[PDB]
C-alpha cells in the first residue's frame, strides 16, 4: 500500500443510511433497546386479557405481549398480575420459524417470487 | 494609427453596400424561425403529458435529510426532505483519443490555441505560472491584444492611407491586423490578385487532370511532380502523417535487363515485324494512320521511362496508342524529344563466406564505444547527397545510425547489415537486431521467417511483433492505485510483446513545451523517445498509456527503433497470470518520479 | 410495490454479511476456498473417486455440476477441484493455476436441477428431467469440448414423468435402478440394469403415485435393496416396499412434517434410521421401525429446506442446506445435550457450526467420501465454495 | 466549527453492524461458540458415539411417559355482554405456511348464530349453546396448526390448543374483555362433554471523549467475549470499518477505534450488475452470466495459541469489471470474447486520409481520387514490407477491379503503377496483372 | 415585452447554481415547472402566478462531493411521463422520474465533467451530452445504448462545454476551450441509420454489443470568429448565437452569404458575421444565454445580475434593442437562462445559490 | 494582455466522557434521546 490508496465505491449507498437511519428512530422510540432492551434484547409489554375462572377461587390470568411478533399468548397464574407487566426476551430465545415479523429487514427470501422452485 | 480607421471607413462603405443584404437575410431566416417553430408548437399540442404531483414525504423522511429554500422577500420559506437517489461507480478522470495502432507527426507551430484551466484558487496566490507557460513559446494569446479582424477590402484600404508613398503602408496594415502580420506576403498576394487567379485546385499548367478532358501532353517529371511530392517513400502511403516531403524523388536506378523484350510476333499491330520499322528499332535499340491525341503522348512520354524495350506493352497501356504505329510515334518522339541513360552497375567481385562477419564485427566497435559515448540517439534520417558516400556528412553516419534500404547509399554499402543470421526467436543474444535493439525487417531477415507466413500474426519470429501488428488482448479496467489501468486477459510469458506505446512523434522542442502544461496536468504522457523526437499520447495511442509505474514494476519499456522509426515497445519483465494490471518502469528521474509517480502498490511486506 | 426497495436494502445487507464472514474465516474454517462460475449450478455431488497425486501437497478431486443458461445452449459439466490432501498443505498450497478446472463440458438439453451418480459406477449420470424425459449422460464418451450442433445424444433417455422434478437417487444395492420425483405427484421406477435393444428409450418400470400432492425427492435404503422412502408435499412422508404390485398401498403408512417436505435421506451406517427436511424450517429424522414415534426434529433454518446429507465418514454426522442461505452441519451425538446460555444462545446443543458462504440460496451440496470432512455447496448466484470446519469442535 | 462530519463519518459503520447485531442473532452466519478465538463456549467436548439403537428405545420411553394432554367434545354456555343483542361466532382451522403459502392460511367454518343478553345487570340470570363435533384426527389435522375461536358481537379471538398441542381452556366460567371496535366485556362458560476504555481517532486534533462499560460485551454486535484477546480479535475479524490500537491503561485496558482507511472489497457479487440501471439490477429472477473467478482466504492456518502480545488472500481471476476503451462503457462478459475494440484501420484515419489528400491545392481529383483510395486500401490491410506492398497493389486492384472497369480511371491509375515501379516496388511483370485484372 | 419582477429564492446548500429549464413538454395549462441543478442536489420547481414558487422534493448524490451541472427535460413516449436527465463534474447522466419521485436510468461513460445538456426537439429519448474531455456524447434513452461519439481531435481540441440542435433537429453546433465552432449534421444518412439501430437493440437479443461508430469529423470548423473562450451557442435559423468573453454576442454562418447551409462541404472555411451585440462586465465564462421556444426575445446574463434583453426582428443587429432590467439585489453572478414555452415566465441562475423569476407584461 | 490573463471563473474579490450510551447518541442523532445519558453524550 500507499499514503493515498483511493476508496473503493462502497455498496451501501446513502439511501440505505437514511432506511437503516429511519429505523433506528423507529426501535429507539418503540422498544428503547439500548436502555429497556439491554441492547441485546427486545422488550414485551403485557396487556388486560381474559380472566378465566377454575374450580378454585382463584382465576388463572392470560397475558398477550404488545409486539407479538412470534409468541403465543399463554394462560398464567394469578400471580402473573402485576409481575408479568413487562418482559425482556433475548433476540436468541424468541422462536425461530416466525419471529421475523418485527421488521422485515431483518430476515427475508431474497429471490421472494421464484421463477423456478 | 491611421491605417486601422481607414480600414473601418472602407469596412464602414462595404456594410453600407451590404445592409441589403443583411435585412433580406435576416428576413429570409425569420421566415423559417417562424415555419419550423410552428410545426414543433402544433406537435406539442398534439399529445398529453401527466402532470407532475405535489410536494410529498415518506415515512423514512424522519432518519432522512431535509432540505429548505429562503426567498429574499416577503415569502415562506418551503421546506422539503431529500429524496437520496441510489448512487453509481463512477469512472475515474479520462481525455478522449483517436484509437490507433501507428504514430502520427503534429505540425511544431509555436500557437497555443488555447489556454488550459486552471484552479483559479492558486493563480491569486501566485498567478506567474500561466505567464511562464505563455512566455514559452512568446508572451502573447490566440488573437493577441490586437481586437482587430476586419474584410479583405477593408485590410487592402488600410494600406490605402499611406498607399500614395506600399512596404511601409503594407507594414502598417500588418501591425493592424495580426491576420497576415506582414508586408512581405503582400507582394505575393498582389501577384495573384493581378493574375485574378491561383496556382488551382489542379496542375497549373492549365490542365485540370492528365487523364481528365484536358487531355494535354506533358513531360514525365510534370506528371508525376504533383504525385511524386505527395508520395512518401518511408511509410509507402500517399500524404504520409509521419514524415516530411523534405525529399528528392524517384531518382534511381533500376534492374534495366528485366525488360528483356523477347522476340515474339505481336500481330500485325507491332512497332517490330515491320521490315522499315524493324530495321529502325534495331538501331534505335510509314507514318502513323492515326495521330496519337495529346493523352497519348503524355502517357508515352511516362511509360518510356519503364518500358523502353517491348513496344506491346506499352501499346497494351495507352488506349489511344497502336503498336503499329508505336514505331512512327517513337521515331516523332526521339526526334522531338531525347532518350534516357538507364544506368546501371555490374560490380563483378563478391564474397559472402566471411565478410558478413567481418562486417558484423567492425559494427559492434562503433555501436559500443563510438555510440556509447555519444549521449544521444538521433532519429533515422537516410542520406540522399553523394556529397559524403560512406563519409562524415551523411547523416546516417553523424547519427550512428545504419544506412539501410531506405537510404540511397550504395548498394552494398558496409554501413548496413545482412539482417537476422539466427532462426532462434531472434529475441536470445545471438539475435543480431536484438543485439542491435532493432526489430528485424523482414524483407533482409530470411532466417528467422518475419517475411515467412505474413498472414500468420503468431510468427515464432519474436522481436518482429510491431512489424506483424499482433498485439495481445488488452482489456481496460479502472486501476486500484490511480485512475485508469490496463489488464490482460491471457497468460504472459518472458519477454513476450505487449502492444507499443503509439502516440505523435513531435519534436524535443515541442515535447517540451507541451510538458509545462502536463506537469500542472499531474496526468503526463511524456518520456524520451530519441534526442530528436518525443512520443506525445495525450490525443492519439490505445490502452498502454493507461499503465502504471512502480517501484516493482511487472513489465519493462525499452526504446527501440523499427525500421528506421523509433517505437516505444512493452515486453513484460516477468511472467504476468490473467487479471494483474500492467506496470512498466519509466525510467524516471528519483525526484520526479517520487514527485509524481510516487504512489506504491506493496509496502514492505517481508 | 414495496418489495423491490427491501429487497435492494436486504441485497446490501448480505453483501455486509457476506463480507464480515469472509474476513472471520480464517480463525472458523481450516478451508475456504470460493469459485465463480459462468452459469449456476443446481447440482452439488462429490464424486466418490478422489486421486492422490504423490509429492506435491494437494489432490485431484472431481465434482458433478450442471450449467444453469438462461440465454444459451445448457451443457452437463464436470470440474475438478484440488485440496490440500497433506498436513502440512500450507500462491496458495499447491498449484496456482489449476485449482478449479473445467475439463469435462457436455451439451444438455435445458438446465440440469438435480444430478446424481451412479455408486456402482460414477461415468454414468442422470441430469434428472427439465423436460418430460430423464437422461442419461456417460462424461467418458462425450468430448470435452461442449460441440454446439444440437443437444450431446444422451445415450438413453427415460419416459414415465409428465413435468420437471427436483428428486433423484440410484440404487446403491441394485445396479441400473433409478427413481425420481417429480410435480405430476408421481415417482417413477427405471431399470436401467439391461437396455439390449435400439431405440435407447427405457419406458418406466412401474409407476408409483400414493400422495396427494407434490412428490419432490426418493431415495433408496442402503442396507435394503427393497425398502425405499418416498417424500411428497402434501406434508406427508411415505416408505414404499417393491414387489408388492400395488402402485398406490405403501409398506408403511407414516405422515411428514406440518408442511412441504422436500428431501430425504438415509445413513449409510446404519439399518433403520432416515432423516427428511421440509419448508416448515424444520429437518426431523425417522426411523423405518418407529414409524408413528417422533425421535427429534430440528429448528436452526428459517426457510424452506429442500436438501439433507449424512455425512459419509460418520454415523451421527448430518447436514442440511434450504433457502435459508446457511448450510447446516448437524451432530445427532450432542442431542438434548445440556449446556450453558452462552452456549445455547448461539443455537441448539445438535447443530454443528452454520456455514455462512453464501449470498444465494444453496442450490445443492455434498460430501466427498474420500477426505473425513469436506464439503462442497453451490448455488444460483454461481457462487462455488469448499468449505472445511477448523478442527477445534470435533477434535 | 462542527463535528457532526466526524458523526457522519463513524455513524454509517455504526447503524449497518448496530442492525447486523439484530440480523445475526435472529439468523447467525456463523455460530460464535464455534469460533477458534472464541472457543472458550461450547463446553460439550465431541466424545459421544451414540450409536442408533438408544434414541429409539428412548423416545419410546418418553412417548409413553408423555401423552398428558387428554380430550373426548368441546362444549361452551354463553352468559350475556356488558356495556358502559344476537352473537356470531365461528370456528377456524389454520394450516401451516406452504410453498404456495405468502402466508398460514386461515379457513373458517360456520356455526349456528344465537342470540345474547344485552348488556344484562346484576342478577339478570334467569341458556345458549355452542357444541363443536369431534372431528380431530391424525391423519384428516396433521397438517392443521392450532385451530382458533372466533367471537363477534366487537370481534374477538382465543385459541385452544397450546404449542406441544395439549389442551389450553378447562370447562369453567369465563369473563373476558370484548375489544370493541372495565370496559366491554363479555361473560361466558365452557364446558367438556475488570475495566476498559474506548477512544474514537479521526481528524485527532480534537475528539470527543469516551468511556467503557460492559467491557467483556461487544459495543455493537453485544457479543459476550470472555477473553480480553478474543474481544480484540472478534472486534478485528467482524468490524474492518474500524481499527483498534490497544493501549494499557493504568488501571487495565483501552481501545482506540478509528475508521477504516481503505476498507476495500465494498461488493463481492457480479460486477456486471453494479453499474446498471436500477430494475434490471441484482434481479436474479433468472440465470446471470458472470466471469470465472477463484478466490482463497484459507489454507492451512498456523493455529497459534491465544497469545495476548500479538495486539500493540490469493485471487486468480477477472474480478473488477472491465470498460470499453473507446467509450467507457463497461463491458458485457459474454461480449468480452471479441470486444478487442482495437483494429490496425480505424475509420477516423480513413476519413483524415481522404480529407487532407483532397484539402491539398497543387493537385485535382482526377489523381487525388486515386490517392486517396490506394491509402484507404494500404492502410485497410496495413502492408509495412516491400514484398507485402507488391501484393498490396495486387490487392487494390482484386478489390476495386470492377469498380475501376466501371469507372474507367486505368490511365489514372497508371501513375501509380509507375511511382510503385520508379521506386522498383512493382516488379515488370507485376506492372501487366494489374492490367488485366482491372478491366 | 417588458419584465417585472418583485421575488427571489435562495438555496440553504450555498453552492452554485450551473442551470435551469423549463418543462416545454407540459401540456397546456399545466403549472410552470422547471429544473434547476447544481450542487450535488437535483432542486426541481412549480411556478403557477403572483411570484410563488413551489419547490418539488430535491435528488441529493450524497456518495461523494459531486457538483451538478446540467439539467435536460424530456418525456416518455411509450408511458407519457415527464423525465429529467442531470449530469455533473463525475461525468454520470442521472435520469430521475419525478413522478416516482425515484430515479430510474444512470448512464457512464464520459472521461470528465459534463456540461449543460438538450434534448432532440424530434425524438425524445435521444440526449446530448457535452464533455470536459473534448467529447460529444449522444444516447438512446429507450435502449440505454450509446450512439455515435463526437469526441476526436478533429472535433474539439479542449474543454467542451456548449452544444445545441437546430429547430429542425439536423445539425448540431458547438464551442469549446479552444475557440473552435463545430458542425455535426444529425441528418447524414449515417447518424439516423445509427439512432435506428439504436432504438432496435436489446442487449439480451443479442451477444454482440451495439456497433457504435466515432464522428470524429464535423462538416465545418472556426476559430476567428471569437478571440477569446466561446462558452455558449444557440440556434437561430440557420445562423449561429455564440457567445465568447470579449463581452460580445455574435451572430455569424459557414460559408458565404449565398452559400446553402446544406451543400457546404467542410473544406470551405469562408465565415460571415451578420450580427453583433453588446452589453457589460462580461468578464467571467460560463455566462450562457437562451431564447423563448419562438426565438422571438432574447436575454443573457451577468455577473451583477443585469438581464440585457432584446426583442429579434429582421431589423438590423447595431439597433436591434436596447432594453435592460435588472434588481438592486441581483449582484451576484449569473451563467444561465431559461424561458417557458411563451415569454411569460424567464427565470435564471445565480453563483450564491439564488434563483430569480422575471415576469412579462404580456 | 487582456487576451492573455487566466480565467479566474470568479469574483477576485455534555463534553464529559460517556460510555457506550454515546453509541446511542449517533444512530439515533434526532426524534428523542431515548436514554437520559445521550444528553450527556452530547
Ligand atoms: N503508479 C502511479 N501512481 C500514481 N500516479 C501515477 C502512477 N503511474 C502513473 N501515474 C500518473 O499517470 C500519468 C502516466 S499515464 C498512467 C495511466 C493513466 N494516466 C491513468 O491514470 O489511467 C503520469 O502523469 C503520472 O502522474
Amino acid at each position: 500500500r500507499r499514503r493515498s490508496l483511493p476508496r473503493p465505491h462502497d455498496f451501501f449507498d446513502a439511501q440505505t443510511l437514511d432506511a437503516i437511519r429511519h429505523r433506528a428512530i423507529c426501535f429507539n422510540l418503540s422498544a428503547h433497546i439500548e436502555s429497556l432492551g439491554k441492547g441485546h434484547s427486545v422488550v414485551f409489554h403485557s396487556t388486560v386479557i381474559a380472566k378465566r375462572k377454575e374450580d378454585s377461587g382463584k382465576i388463572k390470568l392470560l397475558l398477550h405481549w404488545m409486539p407479538e411478533d412470534i409468541l403465543p399468548d399463554v394462560w398464567v397464574n394469578e400471580s402473573e398480575r402485576h409481575q408479568l407487566k413487562t418482559k425482556v426476551v433475548h433476540l436468541s430465545k424468541l422462536p425461530k420459524d416466525t419471529a421475523l415479523l418485527l421488521d422485515p429487514n431483518i430476515y427475508r427470501t431474497m429471490p421472494q417470487k421464484r421463477l423456478k422452485r | 494609427k491611421r491605417v486601422k480607421s481607414e480600414y473601418m471607413r472602407l469596412r464602414q462603405l462595404k456594410r453600407f453596400r451590404r445592409a441589403d443584404e443583411v435585412k433580406s437575410m435576416f428576413s429570409s431566416n425569420r421566415q423559417k424561425i417562424l415555419e419550423r417553430t410552428e410545426i414543433l408548437n402544433q406537435e406539442w399540442k398534439q399529445r398529453r403529458i401527466q402532470p407532475v404531483h405535489i410536494l410529498t414525504s415518506v415515512s423514512s423522511l424522519r432518519g432522512t435529510r431535509e432540505c429548505s429554500v429562503t426567498s429574499d422577500l416577503d415569502f415562506p420559506t418551503q421546506v422539503i426532505p431529500l429524496k437520496t437517489l441510489n448512487a453509481v461507480a463512477s469512472v475515474p478522470i479520462m481525455y478522449s483519443w483517436s484509437p490507433l495502432q501507428q504514430n502520427f507527426m503534429v505540425e511544431d507551430e509555436t500557437v497555443l490555441h488555447n489556454i488550459p484551466y486552471m484552479g483559479d484558487e492558486v493563480l491569486d496566490q501566485d498567478g506567474t505560472f500561466i505567464e511562464e507557460l505563455i512566455k514559452n513559446y512568446d508572451g502573447k494569446v490566440h488573437g493577441d491584444r490586437e481586437c482587430g479582424f476586419i474584410n479583405d477590402e477593408i485590410f487592402v484600404e488600410l494600406v490605402n492611407a499611406l498607399g500614395q508613398y506600399s512596404d511601409k503602408i503594407f507594414e502598417a496594415i500588418s501591425s493592424m491586423f495580426p491576420d497576415k502580420g506582414t508586408a512581405e506576403e503582400l507582394k505575393e498576394k498582389y501577384k495573384e490578385l493581378t493574375e485574378q487567379q491561383l496556382p488551382g485546385a489542379l496542375p497549373p499548367e492549365c490542365t485540370p487532370n492528365i487523364d481528365g478532358p484536358n487531355a494535354k501532353s506533358v513531360q514525365r517529371e510534370q506528371s508525376l511532380h504533383s504525385f511524386h511530392t505527395l508520395f512518401c517513400r518511408r511509410c509507402f502511403k500517399y500524404d504520409c502523417f509521419l514524415h516530411p516531403f523534405h525529399a528528392t524523388p524517384n531518382t534511381y536506378k533500376r534492374k534495366n535487363t528485366e525488360t528483356a523484350l523477347d522476340n515474339k510476333p505481336c500481330g500485325p499491330q507491332c512497332y517490330q515485324h515491320l521490315e522499315g520499322a524493324k530495321e529502325f528499332a534495331a538501331a534505335l535499340t510509314p507514318p502513323e494512320n492515326v495521330e496519337w491525341s495529346g493523352a497519348e503522348a503524355s502517357m508515352f512520354r511516362v511509360l518510356i521511362g519503364t518500358y523502353y524495350d517491348n513496344f506491346c506493352a506499352i501499346a497494351r497501356l495507352i488506349g489511344t496508342k497502336t503498336c503499329r504505329q508505336v514505331y512512327e510515334f517513337r521515331v516523332k518522339e526521339s526526334s522531338i524529344i531525347a532518350p534516357a541513360p538507364a544506368e546501371d552497375v555490374d560490380t563483378p567481385p563478391r564474397k559472402k563466406k566471411r565478410k558478413h562477419r567481418l562486417w558484423a564485427a567492425h559494427c559492434r566497435k562503433i555501436q559500443l564505444k563510438k555510440d556509447g559515448s555519444s549521449n544521444h540517439v538521433y532519429n533515422y534520417q537516410p542520406c540522399d547527397h553523394p556529397r559524403q558516400p560512406c563519409d562524415s556528412s551523411c547523416p546516417c553516419v553523424i547519427a550512428q545510425n545504419f544506412c539501410e534500404k531506405f537510404c540511397q547509399c550504395s548498394s552494398e554499402c558496409q554501413n548496413r547489415f545482412p539482417g537476422c543470421r539466427c532462426k532462434a526467436q531472434c529475441n536470445t543474444k545471438q539475435c543480431p537486431c536484438y543485439l542491435a535493439v532493432r526489430e528485424c525487417d523482414p524483407d533482409l531477415c530470411l532466417t528467422c521467417g518475419a517475411a515467412d507466413h505474413w498472414d500468420s500474426k503468431n510468427v515464432s519470429c519474436k522481436n518482429c511483433s510491431i512489424q506483424r501488428g499482433s498485439k495481445k488482448h488488452l482489456l481496460l479496467a479502472p486501476s486500484d492505485v490511480a485512475g485508469w489501468g490496463i489488464f490482460i486477459k491471457d497468460p504472459v510469458q518472458k519477454n513476450e510483446f505487449i502492444s507499443e506505446y503509439c502516440g505523435e512523434i513531435i519534436s524535443q522542442d515541442e515535447a517540451d513545451r507541451r510538458g509545462k502544461v502536463y506537469d500542472k496536468y499531474m496526468c503526463s504522457f511524456l518520456f524520451n523517445l530519441n534526442n530528436d523526437f518525443v512520443v506525445d499520447a495525450t490525443r492519439k495511442g490505445n490502452k498502454i498509456r493507461f499503465a502504471n509505474h512502480s517501484v516493482n514494476p511487472n513489465c519493462y519499456a525499452k526504446v527501440m527503433m523499427v525500421n528506421g522509426d523509433h517505437r516505444i515497445g512493452i515486453f513484460a519483465k516477468r511472467a504476468i497470470q490473467t487479471g494483474e494490471e500492467l506496470f512498466f518502469d519509466y525510467r524516471y528521474s528519483q525526484a520526479d518520479a517520487l514527485k509524481y509517480v510516487g504512489i506504491e502498490r506493496e509496502m514492505e511486506i517481508p | 410495490k414495496e418489495a423491490a426497495f427491501d429487497d435492494a436494502v436486504e441485497e446490501r445487507v448480505i453483501n455486509e454479511e457476506y463480507k464480515i464472514w469472509k474476513k472471520n474465516t480464517p480463525f472458523l474454517y481450516d478451508l475456504v476456498m470460493t469459485h465463480a462460475l459462468e452459469w449456476p449450478s443446481l447440482t452439488a455431488q462429490w464424486l466418490p473417486d478422489v486421486t492422490r497425486p504423490e509429492g506435491k501437497d494437494f489432490s485431484i478431486h472431481r465434482l458433478v455440476l450442471g450449467t444453469h443458461t438462461s440465454d444459451e445452449q445448457n451443457h452437463l459439466v464436470i470440474a475438478s477441484v484440488q485440496l490440500p490432501n497433506d498436513d502440512a498443505q500450507f500462491g496458495g498450497f499447491g498449484s496456482v493455476s489449476g485449482k478449479i478446472e473445467i475439463e469435462i463440458k457436455i451439451n444438455h438439453e435445458g438446465e440440469v436441477n438435480r444430478a446424481r451418480y451412479m455408486p456402482q459406477n460414477p461415468c454414468i449420470i442422470a441430469t434428472k428431467t427439465p423436460s418430460s424425459d430423464v437422461l442419461v449422460f456417460d462424461y467418458t464418451k462425450h468430448p470435452s469440448k461442449p460441440d454446439p450442433s444440437g443437444e450431446c445424444n444422451p445415450d438413453l433417455r427415460l419416459r414415465g414423468h409428465q413435468k420437471e422434478g427436483y428428486g433423484l437417487s440410484w440404487n446403491p444395492n441394485l445396479s441400473g435402478h433409478l427413481l425420481s420425483a417429480s410435480d405430476d405427484h408421481t415417482i417413477c421406477l427405471w431399470d436401467i440394469s439391461a437396455v439390449p435393444k435400439e431405440g435407447k428409450v427405457v419406458d418406466a418400470k412401474t409407476i408409483f403415485t400414493g400422495h396427494t400432492a407434490v412428490v419432490e425427492d426418493v431415495s433408496w435404503h442402503l442396507l435394503h435393496e427393497s425398502l425405499f422412502g418416498s417424500v411428497a408435499d402434501d406434508q406427508k412422508l411415505m416408505i414404499w416396499d417393491t414387489r408388492s404390485n400395488n402402485t398406490s398401498k405403501p409398506s408403511h403408512s407414516v405422515d411428514a412434517h406440518t408442511a412441504e417436505v422436500n428431501c430425504l435421506s438415509f445413513n449409510p451406517y446404519s439399518e433403520f434410521i432416515l432423516a427428511t427436511g421440509s419448508a416448515d424450517k424444520t429437518v426431523a429424522l425417522w426411523d423405518l421401525r418407529n414409524l408413528k414415534l417422533k425421535l427429534h426434529s430440528f429448528e436452526s433454518h428459517k426457510d424452506e429446506i429442500f436438501q439433507v446429507q449424512w455425512s459419509p465418514h460418520n454415523e451421527t454426522i448430518l447436514a442440511s442446506s434450504g433457502t435459508d442461505r446457511r448450510l447446516n452441519v448437524w451432530d445427532l451425538s450432542k442431542i438434548g445435550e445440556e449446556q450453558s446460555p452462552e452456549d445455547a444462545e448461539d443455537g441448539p446443543p445438535e447443530l454443528l457450526f452454520i456455514h455462512g458462504g453464501h449470498t444465494a440460496k444453496i442450490s445443492d451440496f455434498s460430501w466427498n467420501p474420500n477426505e473425513p470432512w469436506v464439503i462442497c455447496s453451490v448455488s444460483e448466484d454461481n457462487i462455488m465454495q469448499v468449505w472445511q470446519m477448523a478442527e477445534n469442535i470435533y477434535n | 466549527a462542527d463535528h457532526e462530519l466526524f458523526l457522519q463519518a463513524f455513524e454509517k459503520p455504526t447503524q449497518i453492524y448496530r442492525f447486523l447485531r439484530t440480523r445475526n442473532l435472529i439468523a447467525p452466519i456463523f455460530l460464535h461458540r464455534t469460533l477458534t478465538y472464541m472457543s472458550h463456549r461450547n463446553s460439550r467436548t465431541n466424545i459421544k458415539r451414540k450409536t442408533f439403537k438408544v434414541d429409539d428405545m428412548l423416545s419410546k420411553v418418553e412417548k409413553m411417559k408423555g401423552e398428558q394432554e387428554s380430550h373426548s367434545h368441546l362444549q361452551l354456555t354463553f352468559t350475556g355482554f356488558f356495556h358502559k343483542v344476537t352473537l356470531e361466532v365461528l370456528l377456524v382451522k389454520v394450516c401451516h405456511k406452504k410453498r404456495k403459502d405468502v402466508s398460514c392460511p386461515i379457513r373458517q367454518v360456520p356455526t349456528g348464530k344465537k342470540q345474547v343478553p344485552l348488556n344484562p345487570d346484576l342478577n339478570q340470570t334467569k341458556p345458549s349453546l355452542a357444541v363443536s363435533s369431534n372431528e380431530f384426527e391424525p391423519s384428516n389435522s396433521h397438517m392443521v396448526k392450532s385451530y382458533s375461536l372466533l367471537f363477534r358481537v366487537f370481534v374477538a379471538q382465543m385459541t385452544v390448543f397450546d404449542k406441544n398441542r395439549r389442551l389450553q381452556l378447562l370447562d369453567g366460567e369465563y369473563e373476558v374483555a370484548m375489544q370493541e371496535m372495565q370496559g366491554p366485556t363479555l361473560q361466558f362458560t365452557l364446558r367438556w362433554t475488570l475495566r476498559i476504555f474506548y477512544q474514537f481517532l479521526y481528524n485527532n486534533n480534537t475528539r470527543q471523549q469516551t468511556e467503557a462499560r460492559d467491557d467483556l460485551h461487544c459495543p455493537w454486535c453485544t457479543l459476550n467475549c470472555r477473553k480480553l484477546y478474543s474481544l480484540l480479535k472478534h472486534l478485528k475479524l467482524c468490524h474492518s470499518r474500524f481499527i483498534f490500537n490497544y493501549v494499557y491503561h493504568p488501571k487495565g485496558a483501552r481501545i482506540d477505534v478509528s475508521i477504516n482507511e481503505c476498507y476495500d472489497g465494498s461488493y463481492a457479487g457480479n460486477p456486471q450488475d453494479i453499474h446498471r440501471q436500477p430494475g434490471f439490477a441484482f434481479s436474479r429472477n433468472g440465470p446471470v452470466k458472470r466471469t470465472p473467478i477463484t478466490h482463497i482466504l484459507v489454507c492451512r492456518p498456523k493455529r497459534t495459541k491465544a497469545s495476548m502480545s500479538e495486539f500493540l488472500t490469493y485471487s486468480s481471476g477477472h474480478n473488477r469489471l472491465y470498460f470499453h476503451s473507446d467509450t467507457c462503457l463497461p463491458l458485457r462478459p459474454q461480449e468480452m470474447e471479441v470486444d478487442s475494440e482495437d483494429e490496425k484501420d480505424p475509420e477516423w484515419l480513413r476519413e483524415k486520409t481522404i480529407t487532407q489528400i483532397e484539402e491539398f491545392s497543387d493537385v485535382n481529383e482526377g489523381e487525388k481520387e486515386v490517392m486517396k483510395l490506394w491509402n484507404l486500401h494500404v492502410m485497410k490491410h496495413g502492408f509495412i514490407a516491400d514484398n507485402q506492398m507488391n501484393h498490396a497493389c495486387m490487392l487494390f486492384v482484386e478489390n476495386y477491379g470492377q469498380k475501376i472497369i466501371k469507372k474507367n480511371l486505368c490511365r489514372n491509375f497508371m501513375l501509380h503503377l509507375v511511382s510503385m515501379h520508379d521506386f522498383n516496388l512493382i516488379s515488370i511483370m507485376s506492372i501487366d496483372k494489374a492490367v488485366t485484372k482491372l478491366r | 415585452y417588458s419584465f417585472k419582477c418583485v421575488n427571489s429564492l435562495k438555496e440553504d446548500h450555498n453552492q452554485p447554481l450551473f442551470g435551469v429549464q423549463f418543462n416545454w413538454h407540459s401540456k397546456e395549462g399545466d403549472p410552470l415547472v422547471f429544473a434547476t441543478v447544481g450542487s450535488n442536489r437535483v432542486t426541481l420547481y412549480e411556478c403557477h402566478s403572483q411570484g410563488e414558487i413551489r419547490l418539488l422534493q430535491s435528488y441529493v448524490d450524497a456518495d461523494a462531493d459531486e457538483n451538478f451541472y446540467t439539467c435536460a427535460w424530456t418525456y416518455d413516449s411509450n408511458t407519457s411521463h415527464p423525465l429529467l436527465a442531470v449530469a455533473g463534474s463525475r461525468g454520470i447522466i442521472r435520469i430521475i422520474n419525478p413522478i416516482t419521485m425515484q430515479c430510474i436510468k444512470h448512464y457512464v461513460g464520459h472521461g470528465n465533467a459534463i456540461n449543460e445538456l438538450k434534448f432532440h426537439p424530434r425524438d425524445p429519448n435521444l440526449l446530448l451530452s457535452v464533455s470536459k474531455d473534448h467529447a460529444l456524447r449522444l444516447w438512446n434513452i429507450q435502449t440505454d445504448t450509446l450512439v455515435a461519439i463526437f469526441g476526436g481531435v478533429e472535433g474539439h481540441r479542449d474543454e467542451v462545454l456548449s452544444a445545441d440542435y437546430d429547430l429542425l433537429g439536423e445539425k448540431i453546433m458547438s464551442c469549446g476551450m479552444d475557440h473552435s465552432l463545430k458542425l455535426w449534421r444529425i441528418n447524414s444518412k449515417r447518424m439516423m441509420n445509427a439512432i435506428k439501430e439504436s432504438y432496435d437493440y436489446n442487449p439480451n437479443k443479442t451477444n454482440r454489443p451495439f456497433i457504435s461508430q466515432k464522428i470524429h469529423f464535423p462538416d465545418f470548423s472556426t476559430r476567428d470568429i471569437h478571440r477569446n473562450y466561446v462558452d455558449c451557442v444557440r440556434w437561430l435559423g440557420d445562423l449561429i448565437l455564440s457567445k465568447s468573453c470579449e463581452n460580445a454576442i455574435v451572430c455569424w454562418k459557414p460559408g458565404k452569404m449565398e452559400d446553402d447551409i446544406d451543400k457546404i462541404k467542410p473544406s470551405e472555411s469562408n465565415v460571415t458575421i451578420l450580427g453583433r451585440f453588446d452589453y457589460s462586465q462580461c468578464d467571467i465564462w460560463y455566462m450562457r444565454f437562451s431564447m423563448d421556444f419562438w426565438q422571438k426575445m432574447l436575454a443573457l446574463g451577468n455577473q451583477v445580475g443585469k438581464l440585457y434583453v432584446w426583442d429579434l426582428e429582421v431589423e438590423d443587429p447595431h439597433k436591434a434593442k436596447c432594453t435592460t432590467l435588472t434588481h438592486h439585489k441581483c449582484g451576484a453572478a449569473i451563467r444561465q437562462t431559461s424561458f417557458s414555452r411563451d415569454s411569460s415566465i424567464l427565470i435564471a441562475v445565480c453563483d450564491d445559490a439564488s434563483i430569480w423569476r422575471w415576469d412579462r407584461l404580456r | 494582455r487582456p487576451r492573455l490573463q487566466a480565467q479566474r471563473k470568479f469574483a477576485q474579490s455534555p463534553p464529559p466522557a460517556t460510555q457506550i450510551s454515546d453509541l446511542s447518541k449517533r444512530k439515533p442523532k434526532t426524534e428523542d434521546f431515548l436514554t437520559f445519558l445521550c444528553l450527556r453524550g452530547s
